[PDB]
């Protein structure tokens, strides 16, 4: 037995906290790495010496998916070669490395290693159409930085955290678990909301110290590197004393994975089993869904609060306490709804609760924008606006999706993982995680780009992604619907 | 049986003023909801202000901020209209309207005409 109340309230045995704290721990460091690398390349790249900040968008266009895609095949080649915990390693300390030598040796030596200017008449050597190629091998240094930034979250929380959680957890196990694991996020966010304010506040020296960038990149990406290393100190003891435990993982199994599969394709054999298998292009396909989807009903929505808060003092105050919502919301849903949802109905309702709400809360949300001339006289005598009342179901779809990412949507999709043999688990969770997941954040810019040129206005393209949305959540539910055949099918063949 | 009696309809210069009344029947207007809306002949209608169960919020729009003025009184059950500063797109038939505690339809009213004339003196 477990209990009557705590099998619903906290579904975790006390011997079973080993496992859960140590990987708490590293998803703590991984996404405290996360946000302060973001928040610094974001406030790095404004203040270089002239205008170092112009070559941002080369950098997201032409190095961002094309270096995911060279990282995707690294990662594939040293699969075969390394073991699990040395490709953790491996892929690892390469990063804590350049956040060592960027302050010590690459930013302070920019004038001698970005182009030797001569790089200037290769500008006009090249066709005029890319100019930005010229920018990037411009502001080298920083564009080293934007891509290892980026792929940061991308690399060890989507790929490196959850591909080794999905290898070292059963699928009963995760429907308690895996939930819970943005309790830590929750928590680095406290922490970066604590370093990457000290370091602005240091980031003082004006006369004396000329540098502004010096002694606050220093400290925060000793603070990174110090969070890495705890990473791999926890990943180092929760492998030497939490996979040889006997409580779990019972004892002659455990020489099965010091024994264990691996990886063993070649590049292109591998590539195109993943490339035909229904499995993985599903799980690519949520991940590519989810990606348009939330940055979609984050802009449609980001655009009614900019018309109801114009001015940005209260439109901080708003995205403050909503910020500060998320939080406790993605702290009982992580706690209480999560791993609920997922134990009492199934797999397929956790993975349907936030496309489903997104639907008929956005479908709410649509009816109010595109129909909001025809919805204040009936809005208008309830006392609130359709604009207000857009805001306030938006919000509820941007704080039901926001605080379901990590505890239905992130919980259920890396759960169905585990069924899968090693190829997909670990080769094919690099594509879908850090290759398909490029497509959703950027699929959502040139979604709204390529409709801000054929309506022109913001006001116009909202009929446009109501349809778009309306497919792209189609897509998602017959993907999360068809998923669930092949996931509670795949699992039954590991009970052999 | 729920009429709603308008009233206050007439020609009045631009930067006038002139007070709708809508004579309450019919339910408890002390826990209904309501408010005045405007059709101009030719355009669809429009909402022009809003006034909850006690007075408190007052909802407009955006067209009539700051020049029309919302107000009940609950013994002399009616949702007057205090217009000022008229200007001449508020020609239409301004309807009052009727919401109870948890409806969600109105109850309309007969239609009251207020043409904000243009001519110069």
């Amino acid at each position: 037995p477990f209990g009557k109340l705590r099998s619903f309230l906290w579904p975790i045995h006390t011997h079973e906290l080993k496992k859960v704290l140590p990987m708490f721990l590293m998803f703590f460091c991984i996404t405290f790495n996360y946000t302060v690398l973001r928040d610094t390349k974001d406030t790095l790249i404004v203040g270089a010496p002239g205008s170092g900040a112009e070559a941002i968008p080369f950098i997201k266009f032409w190095l961002v998916v094309p270096c995911a895609i060279i990282f995707m095949l690294i990662y594939a080649k040293l699969s075969n070669i390394l073991s699990k915990q040395a490709l953790f390693y491996a892929v690892g300390t390469p990063f804590l490395i350049f956040f060592a030598l960027f302050p010590t040796v690459i930013y302070p030596l920019r004038d001698v290693l970005h182009p030797t200017e001569f790089a200037d008449r290769l500008q006009a050597i090249l066709p005029p159409g890319l100019l930005g190629l010229v920018a990037i091998l411009r502001n080298w240094t920083f564009a080293a930085f934007y891509v290892l930034a980026e792929l940061w979250g991308s690399v060890m929380l989507s790929l490196m955290f959850w591909g080794f959680a999905n290898e070292i957890t059963k699928i009963h196990e995760a429907k308690r678990f895996y939930a819970l694991f943005g309790i830590g996020a929750n928590i680095s966010l406290l922490a970066s909301g604590r370093a990457i304010v000290w370091a602005s506040k240091l980031r003082a020296s004006v006369s004396e110290g000329v540098d502004p960038w010096g002694i606050s990149l220093r400290l925060l990406m000793a603070m990174t590197i110090v969070s890495g290393l705890v990473l791999m100190a926890s990943y180092w003891w929760i492998n030497k004393n939490v996979l040889t435990d006997p409580r779990f993982y019972n004892p002659e199994e455990m020489q099965k994975g010091k024994k264990g599969a691996k990886p063993k394709m070649n590049m292109k054999d591998s590539f195109l089993y993943l490339a035909r298998s229904p499995y993985i292009l599903l799980l690519a396909l949520l991940v590519i869904a989810y990606g348009i989807c939330i940055n979609l009903i984050e802009v449609t929505w980001k655009s009614q609060l900019k018309l109801q808060y114009p001015n940005m003092n209260d439109y901080s105050e708003f995205m403050g306490n909503f910020s500060f919502w998320t939080g406790v919301v993605s702290v009982l849903i992580m706690l209480f709804v999560g791993g609920n949802v997922i134990r009492k109905f199934g797999w397929l309702t956790g993975a349907l609760v936030t496309p489903v709400m997104v639907l008929l809360t956005g479908i709410v949300f649509f009816a109010l924008v595109i129909f909001r001339n025809q919805a204040s006289g009936l809005v208008a005598m309830f006392g609130t606006t359709p604009l207000m009342l857009a805001v306030v179901v938006g919000a509820i779809q941007n704080i039901l999706s926001k605080s379901t990412k990590y505890a239905l949507f992130d919980s259920t999709k890396e759960m169905a993982y585990i069924p899968l043999d090693q190829e997909q688990k670990v080769k094919g969770k690099a594509a879908i995680d850090v290759v398909a997941a490029r497509f959703g954040k950027s699929g959502g810019a040139l979604i709204q780009q390529g409709l801000l040129v054929i309506c022109g206005s913001i006001g116009a393209m909202t009929p446009y992604l109501a349809v778009i949305l309306l497919f792209i959540i189609a897509i998602w539910l017959v993907s999360a619907t068809k998923l669930n055949k092949l996931f509670l099918a795949q699992s039954a063949l590991k009970e052999q | 049986e729920v009429q709603l009696v308008e009233s206050g309809g007439g020609l009045v210069q631009a930067g006038g003023s002139l007070r709708l009344s809508c004579a309450a029947s019919g339910f408890t207007f002390s826990d209904t909801y309501m408010g005045w809306f405007r059709q101009a002949p030719g355009k669809e209608r429009e909402f022009v202000a809003t006034i909850d169960y006690s007075g408190g919020h007052t909802l407009y729009a955006d067209s009539v901020k700051g020049r029309f003025t919302i107000s009940r009184d609950n013994s002399k059950n009616t949702v007057y209209l205090q217009m000022n500063s008229l200007n001449p797109e508020d020609t239409a038939v301004y309807y009052c309207a009727a919401r109870k505690r948890y409806h969600y339809y109105s109850y309309w009213g007969q239609g009251t005409q207020v043409t904000v004339s243009s001519l110069e003196h």
